[PDB]
């Protein structure tokens, strides 16, 4: 597992140490969503920062299941429950929680064990998948992963009201690749030395 | 041996192919099989029709 | 077994036929009830009447082989698929891999619906008048998703991962072998539907019939040197087809082609399938 | 003694007294996907009663100068019944079919219909008449729904292939002097074991009148045609919220 | 070592780290209807994946002076998911349930919830205040849907029976100093083996705050309550066109 | 926190069917990843 860059905003380009943690705070309403991203390991976005996302760029077609591990990094007295859902393609990001709970989902509880693993199972029509992209190759898309407030984030007096969550990503044992090609993340415009 | 990777491996063709490399799709075509099944295109019918009897009685 | 409800065929198998079937002898026949000459084409089965059930025949042992009618011998012939010219003017071309640009090979491959094969590519290259000039060339295959070269001296020409050939004009023509590389189990030449989800409108109407299991990236050639070569180049690409397996035959096209991506035809001159004659009684 | 027939599946039953034989397309029965060819890891759902039954579509009118009609599958069934709901709440489906076409007339009429199932029926245009436009068919033409669309140039099937050799596909005839129905059983034919039901259409069903309908004046001049279909071994996988198209 | 728990069914999974034990109502697991007790002759349908999964309802807000809430079953699930579709296209259903209620707070709050499942919860009125009117509850009160309604006189449960002996029904406690969840498994309890889902409601789920929620000023004053349920062994029969109510 | 990766499979979170896959891992070996000729130098004699 390596760290996933979920919080890749346009304002975090001059202070890029904050892109590894995304915040969770006390809400007044119920059922808000905290983050959402695509589950394409080959497309640009949050998966480009992984050792899996950099090794998939040297190939073209991949198969198998993934896993995403979240780890809570708040205080000890703080608590709460989160809902992490994975929606197969066909629909957009769900507008509310009661739409998003229809896909594969896991309810997370904070406590002593501060890590949960949402496994993203391999559901596709073809045996392999190419690298998804806008155009015709979005036929090989794989879904949308969101995350919702199951309950509120409850904190007592004297402990801070804002915590952070780091996200880790890896592959399962039935993962495989084929058809080696070159990456496009590196370049050589000027001559080295 | 060779890491077998061809287009026809499940139901294949005759065993006279020549190859000098390590990948099986580099091999020649060779001579082909004489196998054929006509009746799944000329007689796709559930109840069997005999040539002597009337077919619609 | 508390629930008695929960506890709870192929037609013909293939065989080898090396030669055509013989003809057995027969005689006349007079009888009632048995009739092989009368059929019923309404059931969709073809007739099974032979020669001996209508006339009297002798015995003929024939040894006519059926080897040339196999699908392996029908397809394993190199045909032209592309003409690529470098007058483009900057010493390099990027050609998208589409094997439906010439009608003689397109008609043969569209006879079947699904196909699964390995290819063998051959490049024959000369000047536009057949003249020969000593010259160094480079071919590079770019898979879909890989960066493409934008100039004659880009960093994509280093070929650290990409398969590539270096060959001269005076040499014998280059030959390579390509395996079956689709994400699906077989290539298909017809795809009834849209590749993407969402709303289909008049702006996205050209998506109909484009299957991404057949788009295989691009192909790039260049002259090797960093300067401008003074000669015009013309490449011809020939493709053989090996280890063929096919499925679900189709009717053949009798109208001339118009584009590479859709089966559109000309709507004014609908060509009749047979050549017309004058009268029905006189041949 | 084989002119009568009865097909029952689900809670429905079709009976006929002047029927031809049953056609199994390419001699294969439809079946559930085995484990050697499966790629999805989620456990599939099988409703197995509420979707394996006979569904009856609308009724066309055979005139004296009709061209022909076509229906795209399984676009015809995606808005009706619980099969219209399981195909909206899932991502993958897999099913066979069983097509039954009824058209009956008396002993004083004449005509002949050619029914045929054609897989991967990709339509085309007339390319702007003169042939220089890269025209494309609209969404209402390619996927008509449970109504079905009519043909414009039936001699080329609106796809550039002639009618004269359409019988290489599985097919039957409805000749008005012998029988009144035709029936085909189609298995699942695709390059991938599962597929989407809203972006892919497997086969097309074509009903083309070869011999024109003719009668003397005074007879019943209203000849209808009614199509009835039924899925066979339907499976579904990949649950997600409802998306219609 | 039994304070942690994990329940998985369908494509859903519920985890908890401070949990009490699992309550099986009257010590019986839910099961399919055997042949000795069946009366319907049609073959039932079992979707068995798409309806046996955890469904999450809306989220209420626990204030300092709340009365209590109730949900009617299976009226809460009859408009959501494919279970909302099979209960609209059929005449008979039969299913168990598995209720899971989450409500979490920190170590500086206090309060106690009494969760209880009560079968045949027939509501009443206050009979016009003075007791001479034969009043009746409206349709919006008796079957609220997936939102749920609040209680008015919780001491008599709006049905004339006192709260003080509600624990004879299967029940659990959510005490804010020990645990944060409660879970009951309910089998199918009715006089007939199958029933309609639009005219009959089997049981009611009651969440009543016995000890009021109290905290010092400055803490998180927003305490939510979220209910999550899942059918267990759902069967359906008697297919007919869609009727919502 | 212990630095070990998780060992949860697919079958411990959802219900799965039985899938026999024959996907080979040959292309991911280090021998096939590196045995490709790449450019290292351009040397000119003006
Ligand atoms: C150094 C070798 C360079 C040559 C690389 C050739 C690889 C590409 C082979 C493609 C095989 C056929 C795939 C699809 C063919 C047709 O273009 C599509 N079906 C278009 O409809």
């Amino acid at each position: 597992e390596t760290i996933l860059e979920v919080n890749n905003l346009k304002t975090n380009e001059t202070t890029p140490m904050q892109r590894l943690c995304f915040p969770v705070s006390v809400q007044s309403k119920t059922g808000e969503l905290c983050a959402a991203f695509r589950a394409d390991p080959g497309r640009d976005g949050p998966w480009q920062s992984t050792i899996l996302g950099q090794l998939c760029r040297y190939y073209t077609q991949w198969s198998g299941s993934l896993e995403v591990t979240f780890m809570f990094a708040g205080s000890f007295m703080a608590t709460g429950k989160m809902l992490i859902a994975y929606t197969p393609p066909g629909g957009n990001v769900p507008a509310d929680r009661i739409t998003a709970m229809l896909g594969t989902h896991v309810i997370w509880d904070f406590g002593l064990q501060s890590s949960v693993t949402l496994v993203v199972p391999w559901i596709s029509n073809t045996h392999y998948r190419a690298h998804a992209r806008a155009g015709y190759f979005d036929y090989y898309t794989t879904g949308i992963i969101t995350i919702w407030y199951q309950t509120n984030y409850v904190v007592p007096i004297g402990a801070p009201t804002t915590a952070y969550i780091v996200a880790l990503a890896a592959a399962q044992d039935n993962f495989t690749m084929k058809l080696c090609k070159d990456t496009e993340d590196i370049e050589q415009t000027a001559n080295i030395q | 041996h060779e890491n077998s990777n061809s287009a026809s491996e499940g139901s294949t063709i005759n065993y006279t192919t020549i190859n000098y490399y390590k990948d099986a799709y580099a091999a020649s075509a060779g001579r082909q099989d004489m196998s054929q099944d006509p009746k799944k295109f000329t007689d796709p019918v559930m109840d069997v029709i005999h040539e002597m009897a009337p077919p619609l009685k | 077994d508390p629930i008695a409800d929960m506890i709870d065929r192929s037609l013909t198998a293939l065989q080898v036929l090396p030669t055509a079937a013989n003809t057995e002898a027969s005689s006349h026949r007079l009888g009632t009830g048995v009739v092989p000459a009368l059929q019923a084409a309404e059931t969709g089965a073809s007739s099974n009447a032979s020669d001996k059930n209508l006339i009297e025949t002798r015995c003929v042992l024939n040894h006519h082989s059926t080897q040339e009618t196999a699908i392996g011998n029908f397809f394993s012939r190199a045909g032209l698929v592309s003409i690529i010219t470098m007058p483009n003017t900057d010493g390099y071309v990027n050609w998208d891999i589409d094997l439906m640009g010439y009608a003689q090979l397109r008609r043969k491959c569209e006879l079947f619906t699904y196909m699964r094969f390995d290819a063998e590519f051959t490049f024959v290259v000369a000047k536009p008048n057949g003249v020969l000039v000593p010259q160094l060339l480079q071919y590079m295959y770019v898979p879909p998703g890989a960066p493409k070269p934008t100039s004659r001296d880009s960093f994509a020409w280093q070929t650290a991962t990409n398969p590539s050939v270096f060959v001269k004009m005076t040499d014998p023509p280059a030959q390579v072998s390509v395996p079956f590389m689709s994400p699906a189990s077989a290539y298909q030449w017809f795809y009834d539907g849209y590749p993407t989800f969402g709303e289909h409108l008049q702006a996205n109407d050209l998506d109909y019939g484009q299957c991404p299991n057949n788009m295989m990236g691009t192909f790039s050639i260049r002259t090797v040197g960093t300067e401008k070569s003074p000669h015009s180049i013309t490449l011809r690409v020939y493709m053989r087809i090996k280890h063929v397996r096919a499925w679900i035959p189709r009717p053949l096209r009798n109208q001339p082609y118009l584009f590479k991506t859709n089966p559109n035809y000309k709507g004014n001159d609908i060509k009749c399938t047979s050549t017309s004659r004058d009268k029905i009684t006189t041949l | 003694s084989d002119r009568v027939a009865q097909l029952t599946i689900g809670n429905s039953t079709i009976t006929t007294q002047e029927a031809a034989n049953i056609v199994i397309a390419y001699g294969e029965w439809p079946e559930y996907c085995p484990d050697t060819d499966a790629t999805a890891v989620d456990k599939p759902t099988r409703p197995d009663v509420s979707v394996n039954r006979f569904f009856t579509l609308d009724t066309k009118s055979w005139a004296k100068d009709s061209k022909g009609w076509y229906w795209k599958f399984p676009d015809v069934l995606t808005e009706v019944g619980v099969f219209g709901q399981n195909a909206q709440f899932h991502y993958l489906y897999r099913s066979g079919f069983c097509v039954h076409v009824q058209c009956n007339a008396s002993k004083f009429h004449q005509g002949a219909l050619l029914v045929a199932v054609l897989p991967e029926y990709v339509l085309g245009t007339i390319a702007g008449g003169t042939g220089n436009e890269n025209s494309h068919p609209p969404y209402a033409t390619t996927q008509p729904g449970q109504v079905g669309a009519v043909l414009t140039h039936p001699y080329v099937l609106d796809a550039g292939i002639p009618l004269s050799q359409l019988t290489v596909c599985p097919h039957q005839w409805i000749n008005l002097r012998t029988n009144n129905c035709a029936t085909i059983i189609v298995p699942y034919m695709n390059t991938v074991p599962f597929d989407s039901a809203l972006n892919h259409c497997n086969f097309g069903l074509l009903v083309i009148p070869v011999v024109p309908l003719d009668f003397n004046a005074g007879a019943t001049s209203e000849i209808p045609i009614t199509v009835t279909i039924a899925p066979m071994c339907a499976e579904f996988a990949g649950l997600r919220q409802a998306v219609k198209q």
